[PDB]
């Protein structure tokens, strides 16, 4: 797990509408294991389901994604979970929607 | 899950 | 350049349609294309569906179908004037 | 200076005089026509 | 072929040392079909050889690459050749090293 | 935290970064910097300017300091950010 | 038709 | 204000008065940073 990665710059502001932890995958509609893209905020399933998030990374190049299950951040390029001040806002707003 | 995304 | 260009996605296989109406109100006056999801909506001087789209999606960069200029909602400015 | 349609030394409206009610923005500099507040 | 793509912003300045059209692939040393990355300027071979540039794009995310064979630019995301004013310098400096003329 | 050259940045190598790494050209351990595109470690302008030399040859814009973990962009001629590992 | 003149077996770049 | 060593310092609102609280140099609830004028 990285304390910083050179891709944190790609992280965009949380949309005005906010984040929805219960949002289904934009491609297959599944509600098991989804991630949110921290650059465009689109929601897609993880590698263990149908890998629509990694497919989104392939098409967009967007490096950082946040898990809606455990609120962790993965960087596709660095191939590691990243923990940094930049991810505090995204993780807060998401935790509030997941718990209160 | 050990491998994210 | 602006720090939001990261949100931009590739041009769809189908390409861009300068004559595409607003996805919400069907108008053909002053339309803009979102550079992240490629949905088309009207400007603020029309019914403000792209402002509404930006609010819902967070998608920062939009391209005018009138003068092909790129506006960043966060930077509140035109970013570049490069076009198809 | 580039026109809204795509077509292409020292004060203010003097630049617009050569081209006047509709204005433009690009950024003085030793080097574009829009429709103001975008989006 | 695109007259513009949203990834042209990722193109960086030509290194002070310049471009070397005869540069081999940084990974396999081959001199057939090499591309230069327009963001980090590393040279790797095309997809029809050993695909070290497809690999570099996978690892870096760098979208635009210039051909040392025909001086064309490909965007990996847009999955298309892109031609634009932004690519004029890169193509000029490369043509001069490949031929001598602009 | 932003400059138009951050696009040139590559992922941190699997092996990680070594703050005690000597300059690749002169072996010195005083004032070294790591290139964020190729991850080669070279000395700064005040020592022997091997990183300036690397920038000249590669075009690689962003370098990170091993003394104060700051990020310099050669083109922007400024410190771009101070986020660090 | 256009064979005389899209542009010659170039395929997908990169 | 962050030290070259990584430490964080915690009194203000174009002077050396800011440096006096922290002295011979690098320049709201915003964060200031101590470096070396010309990088690379
Ligand atoms: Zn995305
Ligand atoms: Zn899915
Ligand atoms: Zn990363
Ligand atoms: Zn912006
Ligand atoms: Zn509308
Ligand atoms: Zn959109
Ligand atoms: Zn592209
Ligand atoms: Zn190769
Ligand atoms: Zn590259
Ligand atoms: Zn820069
Ligand atoms: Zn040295
Ligand atoms: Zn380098």
């Amino acid at each position: 797990p990285l304390p910083w990665c050179p891709h944190l710059v790609a992280v965009c502001p949380i949309p005005a509408a906010g984040l929805d932890v219960t949002q289904p995958c934009g491609d297959c509609g599944t509600i098991q294991e989804n991630w949110v893209c921290l650059s465009c905020y689109q929601v897609y399933c993880g590698r263990y389901i149908n890998g629509h998030m990694l497919q989104h990374h392939g098409n967009s190049g967007h490096p950082l994604v946040l898990s809606y299950i455990d609120l962790s951040a993965w960087c596709y390029y660095c191939q590691a979970y990243v923990h940094h001040q930049a991810l505090l806002d995204v993780k807060n707003i998401a935790h509030q929607n997941k718990f209160g | 899950r050990l491998r994210g995304g």
